[PDB]
RNA sequence: GGCCGGUACCCGCGCGCCGAAAGGCGUGCCCCUCGGGGCACUGCGCUGCAACGCCCUGCGGGCUCUCCAUCCGACCCGUC
RNA sequence: GUAAGCAGAACUGGCGAUGCGGGAUGAACCGGAAGCCGGGUUACGGUGCCCAACUGCGCGCUAACCUAGAACCCACAAAGG
RNA sequence: CCUGCGCCCGCCGCCCGCCCCGACCCACGUUAGGGGCGCUUGCGCCCCCAAGGGCCCGUGCCAUUGGCUAAGCCGGUCCG
């Protein structure tokens, strides 16, 4: 049994070259190494396998759909708001985010993380001796 | 992006003699890398075939074809004369892709993987997108079905850019298909 | 753009318009005026063997230092040499001579009101507002040092008597010191957790690339 | 081939399931920069060409020996972690002593001897088996061939390794145990703190 | 780790020696070769590109009363794809040096 | 960002003022006509870029001398 | 001359008289000719390690149970299946 | 067995030499699969791409004078 499959419709996140961290739905296959990807802010186009990683959210669409029905599709399965709330989806976001702190940003982080370790401290001693 | 390849059409005539002081107009379509080689392959072809040499020649123009859609996919045919290591062949070769430049650099590669052939070798007699339902190859025909679905048996992991590589990872990769 | 500025620069109008030879037209008449022979010593004391050449006086007048865009009066800088180097500070202004000044404060972080070479700081996209604080007292014969004699060693004797003493910095740079920073404190408390921030000082941890981190 | 620039005092490989020659050069390269690495379960290195071409190979290299004394030209070595260590001196210049200090800071060991097994295990993703090999092409163990060349310590480290493996499924049951109290833990702080830490929310995951 | 001792802030990145700027035949000396840890590429090392470093070795005997020395030097430009650079020292590294670990600052910063 | 250079000529400074200073300031003619832009009358002179450090009989500085290590190179000369 | 790292000729260049970078090593093969130094960029040749440069981005072909195969000269292999 | 003027071992008062600059992190196993948690022990849920993560006063001139000190964390040391 296989979970992910290159079909017609499928979202897959773009892993390698200028363009990474993009979506792009597979609208048809070339041959057996290259696709066709679309997406709403880059024309049609071909790219390959090796630099797609295919994600885990398809959409019913046509074959090379017209970009107007594409879109529709698109908001009609939730595709970007479905991959920000996916796991993996959120963490290429968060690490643009850490990508973007500051050093003061930092400095709150590691303060706000310092007073969480003591209290994951406090509290797994606490539950650890009350587990008796 | 760049293209390896592009195809050109190239029209030229004999020098005007002050016999038949108007010459006959040699078009062709030719394919080559940039303009000085395509008008290189040009003279070749009519030195052989129309019996007129550059210096007893003349360029007209060289202008460079673009594709239609490059965003739409199309079969297409190529009917290509070569030589082998003992002799002379023809043959038919099919492609799948968005634009005649690609399928024909994928036809040299493609060439020069299954045959040792070199571009130097390759005479391409005639292309057309040969649109489905007339396909004659497997290869092609096959990936002529909507509701095409398949795996990725084969994907490089690898940083999506240098900066993350690393000698060493504690974990194990987690490969699957 | 360098090139249009050098261009308006070289232009010959202009440069009259900067060399200002007009209201040269207005002291000596309607026209430039002469030169003359100045320079009438005629009592030379010594007469070198070699050919005689006078001191310079540098008619040369270079460029200020030009200062990073990304330093504006009240950023909080990082340290980089010296002996506080990763102390956290604010940066007051840049001096005349061309160094940047800067102050801890020094209540927190005992780095003094010092002078600072732009080279080995770096700008933190932090800005503290510093508006009332008055900074025109500074200047660079305020760091001026003085170096005295030559003629003291230190010795072991000397090494801690100048210790157990004070004759050191002089009680106006203390009283100073006070000032600035009762004038910036009140100011860097309305920001949250700056106090603590300053307090720190910047370190490199492990997994940490300079050229990936902002500042 | 470049180097690491990992500043650890010590470097352990997992070598199980990677690539003599690649895993090799990989470790060449980190020795000549200077890090001291440990290779441990040497015994597990994948390499390709079938058994018997490994065979046919090693039996080869048997052929080679000095006529007059044969003590004195090649010392053809039968235990795994000699075998990489012969193969790593091939790729470092072992006749200067820039080389021989380079394998200085080599230690190969069959298994995972102690101090070894209380430290996590670093593998080379530039050599592992199931990146570098196509999936249906004949390889074989180091481990496998040199039982089949002379090395007769096949079965002692077999037993040794079932006992390690065995003596850390009880260890990694009894962490799994830790972090899911551990987790309960986190959530213990986390609804406890509130406003106090929705910084971290952004960047956390 | 914890309740440590040693230098308490780490205002420069380790780097590695790794041999001199070299064909296959001849050495030159006057630049030497540096892996700067966490670099990977060659736009990277663009921004050390000047930013200076420091051999510090330490003898046998005592002078200034330190044993401590230090040669200093400066990235001057990439060498390869691969994060490697070019570092110019005051006076030419000694062979023994590459392999050991050299300090790069940020002083000439922006 | 690297390497070199630091001025008797190209630059630059003074013979006016304001300005710590980068520098701003005049008049007349052409252009767009906003913003401003272009051009112009042109003279005497002078004319080796600077700031701050470290050490100064020191366990200092540096050496072309000696030994040793290390990387690279490197077969023993005369000769037919 | 059967052929020859063979003997005799033609045009040209090289070696001899010549270092230097590459072809692992080679007098004449490839690049190239040179005062001593710093900086940059290249030719030939390569970028897994030795060994400075990518286990870089693509597409195919090959599976060698014969030492699979891997550099102009070159250090060879054929007829035939 | 371990030198009757020789040495061994323990403590602490320290000087130096060397390393280092967070010199922190134990699953096996496959990759045409796997992982964690619950209960039909088979089915659910959630997750898997890289440690690209976790952890850690991580913040004091390798660190000013003092005083107190919850809980917690760490180092030494006794014992098992
Ligand atoms: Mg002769
Ligand atoms: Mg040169
Ligand atoms: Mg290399």
């Amino acid at each position: 049994p296989f979970k992910r499959f290159v079909e017609i419709g499928r979202v897959a996140l773009v892993n390698y070259g200028k363009d990474y961290g993009r979506l792009v739905v597979i609208v048809d296959v070339v041959d057996q190494n290259r696709a066709l990807v679309d997406a709403p802010d880059m024309v049609r186009c071909q790219m390959n396998f090796k630099r797609l990683s295919l994600t885990d959210i398809k959409i019913d669409i046509k074959r090379i759909p017209k970009k107007a029905t594409l879109i529709k599709a698109m908001e009609e399965a939730d595709v970007k708001t479905k991959w920000e709330n996916s796991s993996w989806g959120k963490k290429l976001i968060v690490q643009k985010k850490r990508a973007a702190l500051n050093d003061f940003d930092r400095f709150k982080v590691m303060l706000a993380k310092i007073k969480r370790g003591g209290a994951i401290r406090q509290e797994l001693a606490k539950l650890k001796k009350e587990v008796a | 992006v760049a293209f390896r390849f592009h195809q050109y059409q190239v029209v030229g005539r004999a020098l005007p003699t002050p016999g038949d002081e108007q010459p006959k107009i040699y078009r062709m379509k030719l394919w080559a890398t940039n303009e000085v080689r395509a008008k290189s392959k040009f003279w070749y072809f009519l030195r052989k075939l129309k019996k007129v040499k550059k210096s007893n020649g003349q360029m007209l123009a060289i202008n460079e074809i673009f594709e239609k859609n490059p965003t739409t996919i199309k079969n297409y045919g190529i009917w290509l004369r070569y030589q082998s290591r003992t002799g002379y062949h023809n043959m038919y070769k099919e492609y799948r892709d968005t634009t005649l430049n690609g399928a024909v650099e994928q036809m040299y590669t493609e060439m020069a993987s299954r045959h040792r052939v070199r571009s130097p070798c390759i005479q391409i007699i005639k292309t057309a997108t040969v649109n489905f339902k007339l396909c004659k190859r497997d290869n092609t025909k096959q990936f002529h079905n909507s509701k095409i679905k398949f795996p990725l048996v084969y994907q490089k992991v690898r940083p999506p850019t240098r900066k993350l590589k690393t000698t060493y990872k504690a974990t194990r990769p987690n490969l699957f298909m | 753009s360098k090139m249009a500025l050098g261009i308006k620069r070289a232009s010959r109008s202009h440069t009259y318009h900067r060399r200002g030879l007009w209201a040269i037209k207005a002291k000596h008449g309607g026209a430039l005026p002469k030169a003359e022979k100045p320079a009438a010593v005629a009592e030379p004391k010594f007469y070198p063997a070699d050919d005689v050449k006078p001191r310079t006086v540098s008619t040369r007048k270079p460029h200020p230092t030009k200062l990073r865009s990304t330093i504006t009066p009240g950023t909080v800088l990082i340290l980089l040499a010296g002996r506080y180097m990763g102390k956290r500070v604010v940066f007051l202004k840049q001096l005349q001579s061309g160094l940047l000044l800067i102050t801890g404060p020094f209540k927190i972080n005992g780095v003094p009101i010092r002078r600072v070479n732009q080279a080995y700081v770096i700008a933190t996209s932090t800005k503290v507002d510093i508006s009332k604080v008055n900074v025109q007292k500074f200047d660079d014969k305020y760091f001026a040092r003085e170096k005295k004699t030559r003629a003291k060693k230190t010795e072991g004797e000397l090494f801690e008597s100048d210790k157990e003493a004070t004759k050191n910095l002089p009680d106006f740079k203390k009283d100073d010191q006070k000032v600035i920073d009762a004038e910036l404190i009140k100011a860097i408390d309305a920001v949250p957790d700056l106090k603590n921030y300053l307090g720190a000082r910047f370190s490199l941890r492990d997994g940490d690339k300079p050229h990936e981190m902002t500042f | 081939v470049s180097g690491s620039g990992v500043c650890a005092k010590r470097v352990v490989v997992d070598a199980r399931h990677h690539m003599l020659g690649r895993l090799a050069s990989i470790v060449a390269k980190e020795l000549l920069n200077g890090q001291r690495v440990v290779v441990v379960r040497c015994e597990e290195i994948c390499m390709s060409g079938g058994l018997v071409r490994q065979k046919m190979k090693y039996l080869r290299f048997l052929r080679k020996r000095m006529n007059t004394k044969p003590s004195h030209g090649p010392i053809h070595f039968r235990a795994p972690a000699k075998i990489l260590w012969r193969t790593i001196r091939g790729m470092i210049p072992h006749k200067t002593a820039r080389g021989e200090a380079a394998l200085a800071r080599l230690k190969a060991y069959e298994g995972v001897p102690p101090p070894y097994d209380r430290t996590k295990r670093m593998v080379i993703p530039d050599a592992l088996k199931v990146l570098r090999l196509q999936p249906g092409h004949r390889y074989c163990l180091l481990g496998q061939l040199s039982k089949e060349v002379g090395w007769n310590y096949a079965d002692t480290i077999r037993e040794l390794e079932e006992k390690r493996k065995e003596k850390a499924k009880v260890s990694y049951d009894r962490r799994k145990q830790l972090a899911k109290l551990r987790v309960k833990a986190e959530k213990a702080a986390e609804e406890k703190l509130g406003t106090q830490l929705e910084i971290l929310a952004p960047i956390k995951y | 780790v914890k309740g440590r001792t040693g230098q308490r802030v780490r205002l420069y990145v380790r780097g590695t020696i790794l041999g001199y700027k070299r064909s296959k035949s001849n050495q030159y000396e006057t630049a030497s070769l540096v892996q700067i840890e966490g670099v990977n590429t060659r736009e990277d090392v663009a921004w050390y590109g000047g930013k200076r470093m420091a051999y510090v070795y330490k003898a046998k005997t005592k002078s200034n009363g330190t044993h401590y020395r230090c040669i200093w030097g400066k990235v001057s430009r990439p060498h390869g794809n691969t994060g490697v650079v070019r570092a110019k020292f005051t006076s030419n590294l000694p062979a023994e040096a590459m392999g050991k670990k050299v300090r790069v600052f940020m002083y000439p910063s922006s």
